[PDB]
């Protein structure tokens, strides 16, 4: 059934964001020593080393990576054919759909840029 | 709401209150 | 000029223009992409791993022959040995001295273990394509194909240079889905005979056939809940099971494993309770659905159960290596970027059309993914999965979405695909020049802008002792570093990687003790010529026994004294770890301390020794049992002058 | 200030069916029922950080702990934090004020005219759903506990006993005296204000009988204008009866701790199911 | 012999031709008919 789909897609950003760092469970964000001044300002993503990530930093990657997907499957079951109202709803559907696409690649674009110091 | 500012009136004051929350808090560490 | 370009036969002939253009260009690519990690600094071996392989290598084209010719050594682990009884799969090697019996019949040793990578990729690269024709389409591999001939972490697992166990797995088992799946859509049984004798090309090569077999049964068995059982299923599943038990049969890794182990075991009542269920159908289909099929259906059922009960009662460092740790989304999406997007788009069209084919490639693309949660080392299984189904996806929305106009969304939907994917191809060229483009043995430093120092401690070392040596030696240092030794140095040994005997591995950690005397009574027990350690204090970032210490610290076995408390003194006595004066002091008469450290109070100032940031100012000049036998270029290596 | 002004009255003159403010406190309460649904942080007591009365935190809570009795225990008998039993009495208490809403009386109409057409006007018992009402009770119970602050000039102690419920699973907690007068005050209050309330927005006898006319639908046992005189015997009591059968099954929601925030989101939630079927009306 | 860098535009550039043709196989399959 499709209920199986929903299983998988349920169990894919769970088993992206946090099985491996569930034994191995680094808490949320805080890191900075004062800068200059201000003492313990919870910094960000994990940066300098690459594996590593934190609870906030996993679930973050997960969600992304779900909403980009189920984006496609919205162009596919319903942007696709032409039954329902066809001048107000669909135009939403391919509207908000192509600003999840959009601008859901282009953040995590940024989010392994920012961590990752990589030239782009 | 013959206009969407109102809309965008509202916006702008969460901005207001957004940009200068964290504006004071630019000297402040 | 000659403008008959776009009105040739096209989607007859002219699709097969473009069609082996493509088989042509992408194919190019694996092989091509591997290359700039050998061509920016090597000529031949990256990592650690391809010595132990190499050695083995020239040796089944120089003097051995496997089918009349086995191999036993005494060259490696002294005083014990290990010998083509383990290494599980000649499939790399007997692929490469074939090589090199053709071409170099053809006319080198040099040019087949560092240029048969990027060989295996563009082979790889071509069975994807036939596999991916069966599944959607010839179109949706076009797409697929150049997806993993450029997925970067296949690439980087598998670089020229590379020569590793699973080096070739991975095409074996491609193409055992190739040799497996249009036999389940065609029930061809000499095909299916094919399919077998390419499994056993896979059963050779590295062992994840524990993993196929968990796989290619359990699939079956989903294929009794979904109830989409044929002939074509069984007929062609038949084949390639029981056949296939007795070519692993012939393979002494798996030996008579294939009776016993807790996993092919339970694939092995797969099959039979797959076979019951075969038959089961055809009969009681020319009887009627009566009371009686119900009654021995009681008994045959009972029969079945007991033999359930038969069968239940008779039932007969390496964490450390950073890379088995588990491993988050940079593995992914730094691994895989676009690639991951697609991914749930084909496996909805794939649970949209489930075909009986598809729901193969569906277990295929959940197994893997919780398989490749834990092991980074194993990111490879899910290599050309997700090429797979995103290799459909892509080819769902470009099929739907370049079918509504030239026959203004779709003046978007194609217009932003080349741009979203092939950004893709940027990331698969240069992530494979920023991490992987590195070997193990030649180390690249820092210090300079131009002409800046990026220099071979290793060879230098290992033809010191290819040099001034005696023949029979000892040669003992920490495992990991075991084959190489064996690379340049033609040099006899005690330990290696694999650790197939744990107690032996154990007490070298008394051979790296506290005790001088009893480590130095130990080595006195185990012919001692030569021993070596690594540094890495002044320049960090290489490795080196002095930060898997820790795990030589709680390594335990065989012992009672010391290395029975992992403690042992090696923290502040509050339960923090320091070295230095303000460490602890049977670390600093521990071996490590000294056995590393000699003069280098004398040498560098300033206090360092970037890795604990150490500081100058130990005698620590004490070689109770020993003699230096190297003084070192770059505080590389001290050999050590084993004295009496 | 202003922002909640233009708000609520472009969706009043505007879109406006629930009420700007209504639909705003039915989601407010939605969200106030959903952080106790999900609750990720808990500061940590003397055991077990990190789950506090989410249903995720009686699942991360299995995960955890062995002796799995003394999991259940503090699954089902969370004191400090929300509790499951709570989420129990919470879905109870909606189960049955659906069961209430339902209560209408028909009144068939012959319209005026037309040959038989019967679109029988209803009148269901909550009867607007309070929204005045039962804010009636609440924001006078506001605007002193505004107004305490003028009292530390010129309390939370001894106005208290006359000003709040007593809060206390114990039913035979320490004071009779403010358990009697609250219940009292709540039932009288819902009632008093639905008496007093009908006279103003709509719906009381002459505001009935004049949308009527006003929509040609006449009652077919007697004349036009005696039709005041028809349903008179029903709307003054389908208020206070309308008003006191919430007040005191807001006690329900008090009296068992079944509510995730209590009375106002019985109520609120009463707003979301009428306001299902404005929406629907209109198709 | 060719460079590190001259390879990594080789590189690019094949993989964009190879994309972009892919899209023109997909556009020739699609519309001509069986
Ligand atoms: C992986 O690597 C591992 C490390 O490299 C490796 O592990 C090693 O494996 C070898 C092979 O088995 C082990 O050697 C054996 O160890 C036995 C352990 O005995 C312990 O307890 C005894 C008391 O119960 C102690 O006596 C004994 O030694 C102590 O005393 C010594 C002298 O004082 C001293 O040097 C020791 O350090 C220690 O203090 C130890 O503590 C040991 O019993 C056994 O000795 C027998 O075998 C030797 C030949 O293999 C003979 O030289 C020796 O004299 C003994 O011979 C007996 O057995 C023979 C047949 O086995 C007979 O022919 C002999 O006549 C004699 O038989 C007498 O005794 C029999 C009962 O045992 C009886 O039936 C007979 O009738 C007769 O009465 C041997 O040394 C080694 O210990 C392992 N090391 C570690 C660290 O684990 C492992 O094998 C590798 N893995 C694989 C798969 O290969
Ligand atoms: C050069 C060298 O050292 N070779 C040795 C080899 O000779 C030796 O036999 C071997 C063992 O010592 O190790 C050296 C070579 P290797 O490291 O590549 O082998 P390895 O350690 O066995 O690697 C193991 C990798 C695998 C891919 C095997 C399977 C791993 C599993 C965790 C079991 C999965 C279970 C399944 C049902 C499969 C499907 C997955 C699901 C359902 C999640």
């Amino acid at each position: 059934a499709m209920t199986v789909y929903a299983l998988v897609v349920v169990s894919y950003f769970l088993i992206t964001g946090g099985i491996i760092y569930d034994v191995i469970v680094e808490p949320p964000s805080v890191g900075s020593m004062t800068d200059e001044h201000g003492h313990q300002r919870p910094v960000a993503f994990l940066a300098y080393r690459v594996n590593g990530q934190y609870i906030m930093e996993g679930l973050a990657s997960s969600f992304l990576f779900t909403m980009g997907g189920l984006g496609f499957i919205i162009l596919d079951r319903s942007n696709a054919p032409n039954i329902p109202k066809l001048n107000r709803f669909l135009l939403l559907f391919i509207g908000f759909v192509c600003v999840l696409l959009s601008f859901f690649m282009a953040r995590v674009f940024m989010r392994m840029k920012l961590p990752g110091y990589l030239m782009g | 709401v013959g206009p969407v500012p109102v809309l965008v009136m509202s916006l702008l004051f969460i901005a207001s209150v957004f940009m200068l929350h964290i504006w004071g808090k630019y000297t402040r560490s | 000029m000659t403008k008959l370009g776009f009105l040739r036969l096209s989607y007859e002939k002219q699709d097969t223009l473009l069609k082996l253009l493509i088989l042509s260009m992408a194919a190019v690519l694996s092989f091509s992409t591997r290359l700039f990690a050998v061509l920016r600094f090597e000529s031949v071996i990256h990592e650690f791993d391809p010595y132990f392989n190499y050695r083995t290598t020239r040796f089944l084209a120089e003097e051995g022959f496997y089918k009349f010719h086995n191999w036993f050594d005494d060259r490696a682990w002294y005083p014990l040995g290990r010998i083509i009884g383990g290494t599980l799969y000649p499939g790399l090697m007997i692929t490469s001295a074939a090589i090199y019996h053709v071409l170099h019949f053809f006319h080198d040793i040099r040019n087949v273990c560092v240029f048969l990578a990027p060989l295996f990729s563009s082979f790889t690269t071509i069975v994807t394509y036939h596999l991916t024709k069966e599944l959607k389409d010839a179109g949706a591999g076009l797409l697929a194909a150049a997806m993993i001939a450029v997925v970067p972490g296949y690439i980087s697992r598998s670089v020229a240079g590379s020569y590793d166990n699973e080096g070739i797995a991975i095409f074996c088992m491609l193409l055992t889905y190739y040799m497996w799946i249009k036999a389940v859509k065609t029930g061809s049984i000499y095909w299916a005979a094919k399919c077998a004798l390419a499994y056993f090309y896979m059963v050779s090569s590295w062992g994840g056939y524990v993993f196929l077999i968990n796989l290619i049964p359990l699939h079956v068995l989903v294929l009794m809940l979904t109830g989409r059982f044929s002939h074509r299923i069984y007929v062609a599943y038949c084949t390639v099971y029981c056949l296939g038990t007795i070519l692993s049969m012939q393979i002494s890794f798996v030996g008579f494993q294939p009776v016993l182990s807790s996993e092919h075991m339970a694939a092995f009542g797969v099959f039979g309770l797959c076979q019951i269920h075969a038959f089961v159908d055809y009969l009681r289909s020319k009887l009627n659905p009566q009371q009686f099929e119900v009654l021995f259906r009681s008994v045959i059922s009972l029969v079945g159960f007991v033999l359930l009960t038969v069968g239940a009662l008779l039932m007969l460092i390496i964490a450390s290596v950073s890379e088995h740790q588990p491993t988050t989304w940079s593995s992914y999406y730094f691994d895989l970027q676009l690639l991951v997007f697609m991914f749930p788009v084909g496996l909805y069209y794939c649970f949209s059309n489930l075909s009986d084919a598809r729901i193969f490639i569906i277990m295929y693309g959940v197994t893997s993914m919780y398989f490749s949660a834990v092991m980074v080392r194993l990111m490879l299984v899910l290599a050309p999965v997700m090429c797979i189904l995103s290799g459909i996806g892509v080819s769902q929305v470009l099929s739907t979405y370049m079918k509504n106009l030239d026959i203004e969304v779709a003046s978007g939907m194609i217009l932003v695909m080349a741009f979203f994917l092939i950004t893709y191809t940027f990331h698969s060229t240069w992530v494979t020049s920023e991490a992987y483009s590195s070997p193990s043995i030649v180390l690249s430093a820092r210090g300079g802008d131009g002409s800046r120092i990026i220099f071979d401690d290793f060879r230098e070392a290992y033809y010191w002792l290819r040099h001034n040596t005696p023949e029979d030696a000892k040669v003992m240092s920490w495992w990991d570093y075991g084959y190489q030794i064996t690379a340049m140095a033609n040099r006899t040994i005690l330990v290696d990687n694999n650790t197939w005997n744990n107690t032996h591995i154990s007490r070298v950690g008394q051979a790296m003790a506290s005790t001088e005397e009893k480590a130095y009574e130990i080595m006195r027990e185990l012919d001692v010529s030569y021993v070596l350690v690594i540094f890495g204090g002044l320049t960090g970032y290489s490795s080196d026994d002095i930060n898997k210490f820790l795990w030589m610290v709680r390594i335990g076995g065989s012992t009672d004294t010391g290395k029975h408390i992992k403690e042992h003194d090696y923290y502040t006595p509050t339960g923090e770890f320091r070295v230095d004066r303000e460490g602890s002091p049977v670390l600093l008469n521990c071996l490590m301390y000294k056995m590393c450290y000699y003069r280098f109070g004398q040498v560098y100032t300033e206090a360092k020794d970037r890795v604990r940031n150490a500081e100058i100012g130990n005698k620590d000049f004490e070689l109770d049992v020993l003699e230096e036998a190297y003084t070192t270029e770059h505080w590389l290596v001290r050999i050590y002058k084993v004295k009496d | 200030g202003l922002i909640v002004l233009l708000l609520d009255e472009l969706l009043q003159k505007g879109y406006g069916l629930g009420s700007g403010i209504s639909l705003f406190i039915a989601t407010n309460i939605c969200e106030t029922i959903v952080w106790k649904a999900f609750s990720p942080t808990t500061v940590n007591t003397g055991r077990g950080m990190e789950f506090e009365g989410a249903i995720i935190a009686l699942f991360h809570l299995l995960a955890t702990r062995t002796d799995k009795v003394r999991a259940l225990r503090e699954a089902f008998y969370r004191q400090n934090l929300p509790n499951l039993m709570n989420l129990i009495a919470t879905i109870f208490v909606f189960a049955v004020v659906i069961y209430f809403q339902g209560f209408r009386v028909d009144l068939p109409i012959k319209s005026a005219r037309y040959r038989g057409q019967y679109n029988t006007y209803p009148i269901k018992l909550f009867y607007t759903s309070n929204i005045p009402i039962i804010l009636q009770s609440a924001l006078v119970s506001n605007l002193y506990v505004i107004s305490q602050m003028l009292s530390a000039r010129f309390p939370v102690g001894g106005l208290c006993h006359y000003l709040s419920p007593p809060e206390s699973f114990g039913s035979v907690l320490e004071d009779p005296v403010h358990a009697v007068v609250y219940i009292v005050f709540m039932l009288g209050s819902c009632a008093f204000f639905s008496k007093t309330w009908i006279e103003v927005s709509g719906s009381s006898a002459k505001d009935v009988a004049k949308q009527l006319k006003e929509q040609q639908m006449v009652m077919r046992g007697h004349r036009e204008t005696s039709m005041v005189h028809e349903l008179n015997r029903y709307i003054p009591t389908a208020a206070a009866f309308g008003g006191l059968c919430i007040g005191a099954l807001s006690v329900l929601a008090d009296f068992l701790g079944a509510i995730g925030s209590g009375t106002g989101i019985l109520l609120a939630v009463t707003i979301i199911y009428q306001y299902f079927e404005i929406f629907v009306k209109e198709q | 012999m060719i460079t590190d860098v001259q390879l990594a535009i080789f590189a690019n550039m094949l993989g964009v031709s190879l994309f972009l043709l892919v899209v023109l196989y997909h556009y020739v399959a699609v519309n001509n008919p069986k």
